[PDB]
């Protein structure tokens, strides 16, 4: 089983004027189902099981 | 040289001191993989 | 039922004989975490984030959850036939 | 109220105390989303949901 839980994330330098908008767009994509299309298309391609 | 690290990058205490990390793509963890052994075990046939 | 994922998992892996099971063996649909709301612009945000991040690299909540969020069952005779699959044998004779 | 809802442009619950400047901090079982993230500044998540 997993033993160190920590997500990925877009990174940038401090005081960059985009530290407020880009985080909100990531959250807004989670609810609107965009991450469902991307995860299914690339990761979950399915094969022998 | 650049401004955004658009790449798989985990976040921890050391890096967060110098750069803020916005919000996570997705949540994952650390595991271990090992090669499968003997796809056809008990190969010993009849006449045994 | 439709509710928070973390709460529903605790109920499901707790009942008698773990009969109650989530659909598709635990599939989530909007991965949004928890958090600690603070006043806008409040200066406590910067250093409180580091403290939480530090504990993740020290294995604190990894074992802390075992003290409160541990299930009872594992999400895995009857010598009877009662047709079962023997219909195919009769289906052959069909 | 419980967990906060926006009615007539007002917030109640724990998210209603912080917006009205009576709490300065709220903890418990709070779910991050765009609408709540505009008023308060959520910290780094520590539990999947
Ligand atoms: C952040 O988003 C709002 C939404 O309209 C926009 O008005 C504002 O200009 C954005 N700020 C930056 C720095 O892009």
């Amino acid at each position: 089983e997993l033993f160190f839980r920590s997500g990925f994330g877009i990174g940038m330098r401090k005081d960059s004027p985009w530290k407020q908008n880009v985080s909100l767009s990531i959250l807004k994509s989670h609810e609107n189902g965009f991450m469902e299309d991307l995860d299914k298309t690339w990761v979950r391609y399915q094969e022998c099981d | 040289q650049a401004d955004m690290i658009v790449a798989p990058l985990t976040i921890n205490n050391e890096r967060a001191q110098y750069i803020e990390f916005s919000k996570p793509f997705k949540y994952q963890g650390l595991t271990i993989l090992v090669k499968k052994e003997i796809p056809r075990s008990t190969l010993d046939s009849f006449m045994q | 039922f439709i509710y928070d994922a973390a709460v529903l998992n605790y109920m499901a892996g707790r009942d008698e004989g773990c009969k109650l099971v989530t659909i598709g063996s635990g599939k989530v649909f909007a991965s949004t975490g928890y958090g600690i709301a603070i006043q806008k612009d409040s200066g406590w945000k910067r250093q409180v984030d580091l403290a939480i991040l530090q504990l993740f690299g020290d294995g604190e909540m990894e074992e802390l959850e075992a003290l409160w969020l541990t299930g009872i069952c594992h999400n895995e005779m009857s010598s009877q036939l009662d047709i079962d699959n023997m219909a195919g044998v009769f289906y052959m004779l069909g | 109220g419980k967990h906060g809802k926006k009615i007539n442009g007002t917030w109640n619950g724990m998210i209603g105390e912080v917006v009205m400047k009576r709490a300065y901090m709220a903890v418990g079982s709070l779910t991050i989303n765009e609408e709540r993230s505009e008023v308060v500044d959520f910290s780094v998540p520590f539990i999947e949901t």
